[PDB]
Parts: structure tokens; C-alpha cells; sequence
């Protein structure tokens, strides 16, 4: 297309441009929204540990994408594999109030308990980086979901429903050295 | 919607659901790349 | 193409101007939010464009050498005084930083304004284009202009606890100097805040 | 202000010191500060308010003012225990801050 | 940790002023105010001036106008100036830093009888 | 043939806020009927707006009397809802268990002193852009404030209004923090004249924009 380039305007090319014809493309996969509603696991998780975000693993694929935005919006599905009753208390609330068992609660199920939990967060927006730590560049304490306690905690999911991504960020991939690909090893049936 | 697929009214009333949202009296990426400079820039043979 | 731009009573106009870019959003988010109780008020007189010197480009400079401003910089202006004396105040930066070249010295310099910017391990350098950007280079542009409305978890936050936007400049491309062209190339920001608003009025000492 | 220049207290013996003044240095609902301060060292503060006791000091000393007189009574009496100790309060009368003539107590 | 330091003249000659600083470590010199304690040999204590977060600068009313305090934020360190120095007017000098800020300030300290004098430092004569 | 429920694992496990009502293990009883009883109040906020309530002082006292020395800053106390000042306050007793509250504070200083005695008040709010409180009432001044001269009318009322980065504000400050999480509020006595031995009482109500959300459970 021969752009100037030099102010950085978004020009994409097309496969029209010498005899070819664009085929129909489908997004609904990649789109933002229906790819943080797949849960991802948190580590580590220890009695009164805090659900927020920026403990999943960089490298997930639901911490990376969320990594990719700088502000994040979402409801969280918090789902807790307990030994004892748990207690969910809003970010605002202090760690003392886990015990009083007034704010909601789940009871021991065999199974690991689901419990959609709406997001208090203060701010209009959360930030997973912070420029500046707010006291009287660590991201602020404010930013947290919520405090979970429990006697123990096995393993924590967290899953974000409705989340909207803003300002987004270098994704930053597995890096390949020496190699002209990854060259992983892909699913193969048994021969 | 995100990756919700039950098709029927959610049991509990969307406050109770999730969140729900207020205004003050979009999707910024989405118009960017729409107002993309498609085709050439001078004459075509 | 020349482009000249007038934020309150001081004018920068560049004959090589490539054209302005704008950040994540072509107009600023509405001004009143639920907190302050509609006690901000608008101040059109910290509207001036500031000049800043950045580091100087030179050929020893390889890439993803990146210079990082902090906005809002300190300021000796009436801006500096409004933000010392007011607790919480929101603006749009319209950074614009212009590099003077011969334009017989071919480099490619990579200004960008990056939200709550962290420390890249520069494999993040690579897509550092992500954000709002304009190419600085002395074969076509010496001057990249963007504009980008201020966006921040809180609707006012105290500048001196944290700072929204920095400024970000990287040599995509070392520049080559020739006999006819010059040695090095300095760069130079003029920053004007746009939409400016105060709020909370601080006691003086 | 007046108080006596001497008290004597044994280890594991109550040791109770008064403190008067006058209604204009020390009002029924204003307050006295008790300072207690170990010779050839700096002046510590052990009741503000007088009715608490400052952060890094024992439970043990209690303050107790009734009318113009403001008495600090010390329990379980250590060796440490043993110094010089000031009554501070404000008059307003005077408007400038009164201290004590000074109280030493000696354990036996 | 909270520490007040004392630096000044042990010894002066008569019919000068004196001056002293306070050198503040620990906290910082603008969130609390500093109170100046002079103590008479063998006698009560007698509470001289102080300065508060803002520099209030108030001054003892008995002894007003005989001495002037400065404080600088920066630099950590509280000074107090005694002009008309006499040989009467000898005794141990003690710098104290008050929980709260500009608490009382005409008196120095202690008037309001909720905050309390945290630190009052190793003393200079 | 049965319909397949096909129940799920790992939910629908009882929760003490869950919304879901227990089935009922008794029969329709009709308790005896009471139709506009008395006193009744739909909200908590309403009754904390409708009635104000004295703030704690020195020795447990209200009213801040005024200064017997050349002191004009009566009192100064953090705008938090859980400051030692409110603490007795029924409106931050309510706050307390809310996580988080917004909208403007309403204080209200009523003069209780003999006709012959006349002064004159000023309520300054501080934002928290500085390390400490407006050192004095001309230094207070630049800062949002109301000056009221006691006439006819005993009780002046003056609305904090409420600014802050964040949209909502934690009821109770953190540890963490050293410096007070939103702008100290600091009353201060321009002029006095015969006010020796005079008291001025001083409430807090809720604010009309006033609103708590996240209810939760703090000890207390």
C-alpha cells in the first residue's frame, strides 16, 4: 500500500491487492470476553489468603490475556477445595471480620464449592500495573477482590465472568533461541 | 455474552448474579482497527 | 504538511509534522464523577505547553535504549503551583516531542505514551507499539505529536502519589550518521495539558 | 506544683505518690501528665492523660486524679522502678505548662 | 527507631545568646512537633518552647521574646536560640518530639492531655 | 421415563448470605396485626441522616469548649468514618460494619452558651495532599470552610463534602497506612469574645448523597 508509516496510522493490507480474495473470518474464539471465562488455577493458596488478580501464573493463558490489559474489569467465580468452612468478605473490610461469619460464608460440600462472588473494588477500574505506590511502584492494596478464609485451603480457581479489557500491553511469548521455530511437541495420535 | 451458554433465564435476578452497573450522564480498539487505510496509494496497473 | 497547534496562549507549529495521533480515545471520559460532589472546576490557565529535554539520540545508542519521562514532570509553570496546591486534578498530556536531524542520517526513533509503565526485560520492545506511538525519523518527520486522554482507576488521582502517563522514546532503528549529516540529533518534548480540571483545595504552609 | 520530695515503696509493695496543685493549674475535668525520669538520663513519660499510660510502658503504674490532686500509684515495685518523677500540667491561669517541684522513690 | 540528639554549648559565657539544635532521627521533623524542656539543676522541670508540624514556633510566656526557635523539614534538625544567656538560667536542656502536631504550641506540650511527649532524647546542658 | 437432572458437583452448597429461602416446616400462622406502628424506619442510613450525633472529645465531652490559651484550632480529627472523634458516633457505628462509604458527611455545631457570650466558628475540611492539618485558620482558609458568627439560630450546619481519587472510601483505615486514607476536618474558634468557660456542641449526621454498600462483619 505503499503508507508513509511515520505516524504510525493503522493500515492493514489485504489479500485483494494482487488477484486474491479475503475469506470471511470468525473472531467469537479470540475474543476477549468469552477468553476469561475459562477458570484458571491460583498458587499458591494458604489459609486467609486474599482472592485477587496478579496471582495467576504470567505464563497462563487467562493471566496472560489479563496480563495484556492494563485495566480489567470482571466479575469474579471464585471455586475454593476447602477442609473447613470458608468466609468471602469484601476488600474493604478488615481480616478480623473473616471470623465473625455474618458476612457470606460457605458451609463443606464433598465437592469443592462454586460461589459467584461481585466485585467491590473501590476503583472504577483495577490496574495490573501501578505506576507510583499510594501510602498516607507496587500496585496499590486496594486493588484486591476480596479476603477468602478457611482451616485449610487446597487449591483456589478463579474465573473472570463479564471482564472488559482497556489500554492493552506487549503479550511477550515464549522466546525461541537457536531455533527457526519452537518446535514443541504437538498432540499425536498413537501410531 | 462471555462463555455462557444455558439457554434460560439465569434462576437468580441479575442483581444477585453479578454486579450490577451504573452510567454517567465505544470498544476504542474495534474503531481503530475498523478506520484501517485499506488499498493502494497511487495509481494501479 | 505543516501542523500547528495552540494550547492556550503558546503555539508549536511544525512544517514536518507527519500528522497527531490519539491515544485509546479521540475525546476525554466525562469530567464529573460521583467522588468530589462536583466540587472540581476546570482551570484553563495550567493549559501551556512545557518544554523538557530528553536524552540526546547519538549513534552509540543501540536499540531498545529507551528514555522514560514521568508525566507530569516537575513544573515551575502556573501547572506545577495548581498541582501542589490542589489534592486530586485530571489531564490529557498531548505529549509532543521533536527530534531536529539534517535528514542525511537515517534512524528510526519510537516515541510512545505508555499507561502505569513497568521496567521492560526487552523482549517487550518488540510489541512496545501496542500503545499510542509516532515514528521519529530525520528522512520523513522530526516531530511525532500524540494526544491521549488521561485514564486512571480513581477519576482524580494525587499526581505526587502516583503519575498516570509516561512518556516512553525508543531508537527502533540506531541512527546512522554521515559527513553530511548531523553528528547527533537531541530530542526535545513540548507537553501541554489538555482538559485540565482541579479539585479538594489544599491548605497552604 | 506541691508534692512530697520523697517517697519509700519495698519491692512487690503498691507506692502510691501525690501530686496538688491549685483549681486554675489543674481542673476537674482537665488533666495532669506523669513523667518519670532516671538520674543523669532524659525524662520519661509514663501516664498522659492522666488516666493512661504511653506506648512501651508497663501496665503496672496507674494514675488516679481526684479535685486538684493527681496521685500515681506504681504496683509490683521493681529495681528499675527506682527514680525521679515530675507531674507536668497546664495552668491556665499562668497559660504557660507547671511542672513538679519533683518526687524520688527508693525501694527497700 | 525514634531518636532525638542534642547539639549545642555546654559552657558559655554570660550576656550572649545561645544556640542549640536538635538533631531528629527516626521520624519525620514536619508530622510532629518538637518541644524544648529546660531543667534547672536538682529542680522541676520548666517547659522553654517548642515548634510544630507547620512551624507554629510558640514561645513560653514567662520567658517569651528571650529566645527564638526555627525548624527545618529537610534537613531533620529543630533549633533553639537563647539570646540574654545568664548564669542563673543553668540546667540541663531536653528535646521531645509530640505525638500530635501543633498540639498545644503556647505551651509546649501536654495541654491538651491526650497526646504525650514520645521521645525527649540523651539531654545537653 | 424420569427427566435426567443431571445435578452438579462442587455447588449449591449452603451460604449464611445466600438469597435462596428454606422451605417452610410450618403451617400458615396469622401473627397478631400491627398497621403503622410507631417509629418504624425502613432504612439504617435514613435514621443515621434523620438524627444527628454527638462526636467523642476529651474525657468523653461532646461540646469543645474554648481554649483557655491562644489556641483558635478547637479541634482537629480525620474525615474516615473509624477516627477515636467519631468513634462514639452512632452514624460511624453503623458505617463500621459497611466495608466501604460515600457521599458527603453532614456536621452539625450548635452554640450552647450564655446570650451575653458571642463567638465566632469556622469548619475547614482538608484535603489529604499535605503531611499534616491547616497549621492555623488564616492557613486554613485556602482550603474548602464555613465561618459562623452565633446569632439567633444556636446550630449551624456545615456538609463535608466528600473527594477522593477512588469513587468509594474504606470505612475503617488500615494499619498499613500511617497518614489518614482521606483529608483531615479541623474546627477552628476565629474569635471569642467573653467565650472563657464556653461550650460548643458538635454532631455528625449522614449526608443527603450519603450511602454505605458491601455490608460485612468487622468485630467491635
Amino acid at each position: 500500500t505503499t503508507a508513509t508509516g511515520e505516524s504510525a496510522d493503522p493500515v492493514t493490507t489485504t489479500v485483494e491487492n494482487y488477484g486474491g480474495e479475503t475469506q470471511v473470518q470468525r473472531r467469537h474464539h479470540t475474543d476477549v470476553s468469552f477468553i476469561m471465562d475459562r477458570f484458571v488455577q491460583i498458587k499458591p493458596v494458604s489459609p486467609t489468603h486474599v482472592i485477587d488478580l496478579m496471582q495467576t501464573h504470567q505464563h497462563g493463558l487467562v493471566g496472560a490475556m489479563l496480563r495484556a490489559a492494563t485495566y480489567y474489569f470482571s466479575d469474579l467465580e471464585i471455586v475454593v477445595n476447602h477442609t473447613g468452612r470458608l468466609t468471602w468478605v469484601p476488600n474493604g473490610a478488615p481480616e478480623a471480620a473473616l471470623d465473625n461469619t455474618s458476612n457470606p460464608t460457605a458451609y463443606h460440600k464433598a465437592p469443592f464449592t462454586r460461589l459467584a462472588l461481585p466485585y467491590t473494588a473501590p476503583h472504577r477500574v483495577l490496574a495490573t500495573v501501578y505506576n507510583g505506590n499510594s501510602k498516607y511502584a507496587q500496585l496499590p492494596a486496594s486493588f484486591n477482590y476480596g479476603a477468602i478464609r478457611a482451616t485449610e485451603i487446597q487449591e483456589l480457581l478463579v474465573r473472570m465472568k463479564r471482564a472488559e479489557l482497556y489500554c492493552p500491553r506487549p503479550l511477550l511469548a515464549v522466546k525461541v533461541t537457536s531455533q527457526d521455530r519452537h518446535k514443541q511437541k504437538i498432540i499425536a495420535p498413537a501410531k | 455474552s462471555g462463555n455462557t451458554g444455558s439457554i434460560i433465564n439465569n434462576y437468580y435476578m441479575q442483581q444477585y448474579q453479578n454486579s450490577m452497573d451504573t452510567q454517567l450522564g465505544n470498544d476504542w480498539f474495534s474503531k481503530l482497527a475498523s478506520s484501517a487505510f485499506t488499498g493502494l496509494f497511487g495509481a494501479l496497473l | 504538511r505543516i501542523l500547528t497547534t495552540r494550547n492556550g496562549h503558546t503555539t508549536s507549529t511544525t512544517q514536518s509534522s507527519v500528522g497527531v495521533t490519539y491515544g485509546y480515545s479521540t475525546g476525554e471520559d466525562h469530567v464529573s464523577g460521583p467522588n468530589t460532589s462536583g466540587l472540581e472546576t476546570r482551570v484553563v490557565q495550567a493549559e501551556r505547553f512545557f518544554k523538557k529535554h530528553l536524552f540526546d539520540w547519538t549513534t552509540d545508542k543501540p536499540f531498545g535504549h529507551i528514555e522514560k519521562l514521568e508525566l507530569p514532570t516537575d513544573h515551575k509553570g502556573v501547572y506545577g503551583q495548581l498541582v501542589d496546591s490542589f489534592a486530586y486534578m485530571r489531564n490529557g498530556w498531548d505529549v509532543e516531542v521533536s527530534a531536529v536531524g539534517n535528514q542525511f542520517n537515517g534512524g528510526c526513533l519510537l516515541v510512545a505514551m505508555v499507561p502505569e509503565f513497568k521496567e521492560f526485560t526487552t523482549r517487550e520492545k518488540y510489541q512496545l507499539t501496542l500503545f499510542p506511538h509516532q515514528f521519529i525519523s530525520p528522512r520523513t518527520n522530526m516531530t511525532a505529536h500524540i494526544t491521549v486522554p488521561y485514564l486512571g482507576v480513581n477519576r482524580y488521582d494525587q499526581y505526587n502519589k502516583h503519575k498516570p502517563w509516561t512518556l516512553v522514546v525508543m531508537v527502533v532503528s540506531p541512527l546512522t550518521t554521515s559527513s553530511i549529516g548531523a553528528s547527533q540529533i537531541k530530542v526535545y518534548t513540548n507537553i501541554a495539558p489538555t482538559h485540565v480540571h482541579v479539585a479538594g483545595e489544599l491548605p497552604s504552609k | 506544683l506541691t508534692q512530697p520530695s520523697s517517697v519509700s515503696g519495698s519491692l512487690g509493695q503498691r507506692v502510691s505518690i501525690t501530686c496538688s496543685g491549685s483549681s486554675s493549674n489543674v481542673g476537674r475535668g482537665n488533666y495532669v501528665n506523669w513523667f518519670q525520669q532516671i538520674p543523669g538520663s532524659a525524662p520519661r513519660t509514663l501516664i498522659y492523660g492522666a488516666t493512661s499510660r504511653a506506648s512501651g510502658v508497663p501496665d503496672r503504674f496507674s494514675g488516679s486524679r481526684s479535685g486538684n490532686t493527681a496521685t500515681l500509684t506504681i504496683s509490683s515495685l521493681q529495681a528499675e522502678d527506682e527514680a525521679d518523677y515530675f507531674c507536668a500540667t497546664y495552668d491556665s491561669s499562668s497559660n504557660t505548662a507547671v511542672f513538679g517541684s519533683g518526687t524520688t522513690l527508693t525501694v527497700l | 527507631q525514634v531518636q532525638l540528639r542534642e547539639s549545642g554549648p555546654s559552657l558559655v559565657k554570660p550576656s550572649q545568646t545561645l544556640s542549640l539544635t536538635c538533631t531528629v532521627s527516626g521520624f519525620s521533623l514536619s508530622r510532629y512537633q518538637v518541644s524544648w524542656v529546660r531543667q534547672a539543676p536538682g529542680k522541676a522541670l520548666e517547659c522553654l518552647s517548642s515548634i510544630s508540624a507547620g512551624g507554629s514556633t510558640g514561645y513560653n510566656p514567662a520567658l517569651k521574646s528571650r529566645l527564638s526557635i526555627t525548624k527545618d523539614n529537610s534537613k531533620n534538625e529543630v533549633s533553639l536560640s537563647v539570646s540574654t544567656v545568664t548564669p542563673e538560667d543553668t540546667a540541663t536542656y531536653y528535646c521531645a518530639k509530640y505525638t500530635d502536631n501543633y498540639d498545644s504550641v503556647n505551651a509546649c506540650g501536654f495541654y491538651s492531655g491526650n497526646y504525650y511527649f514520645d521521645a525527649w532524647g540523651q539531654g545537653l546542658l | 421415563g424420569i427427566v435426567p437432572v443431571a445435578c452438579s458437583d462442587g455447588y449449591g452448597g449452603l451460604v449464611t448470605t445466600d438469597p435462596k429461602t428454606a422451605d417452610p416446616a410450618y403451617g400458615m400462622v396469622y401473627n397478631p396485626p400491627r398497621t403503622n406502628y410507631p417509629g418504624r424506619f425502613t432504612n439504617l442510613l435514613d435514621v443515621a441522616e434523620a438524627c444527628p450525633t454527638f462526636l467523642c472529645f476529651d474525657d468523653g465531652k461532646p461540646y469543645v469548649v474554648t481554649r483557655a490559651d491562644e489556641q483558635r484550632l478547637l479541634a482537629k480529627f480525620d474525615l474516615s468514618l473509624a477516627a477515636k472523634h467519631m468513634s462514639n458516633t452512632y452514624l460511624s457505628g453503623i458505617a463500621q460494619y459497611y466495608a466501604q462509604y460515600s457521599g458527603t458527611i453532614n456536621l452539625h455545631f450548635m452554640f450552647t452558651g450564655s446570650t451575653d457570650s458571642k463567638a465566632r466558628y469556622m469548619v475547614a475540611y482538608v484535603p489529604p495532599g499535605v503531611t499534616t492539618p491547616p497549621d492555623t485558620p488564616e492557613r486554613a482558609a485556602h482550603c474548602i470552610h464555613a465561618e459562623w458568627d452565633t446569632g439567633l439560630n444556636s446550630k449551624f450546619t456545615f456538609s463535608i463534602p466528600y473527594v477522593s481519587a477512588a469513587d468509594y472510601a474504606y470505612t475503617a483505615s488500615d494499619v498499613a497506612d500511617t497518614t489518614n486514607v482521606q483529608g483531615w476536618v479541623c474546627i477552628y474558634q476565629i474569635t471569642h469574645g467573653k467565650a472563657e468557660q464556653d461550650t460548643l456542641v458538635v454532631s455528625v449526621s449522614a449526608g443527603k448523597d450519603f450511602e454505605l454498600r458491601l455490608p460485612i462483619d468487622p468485630r467491635a
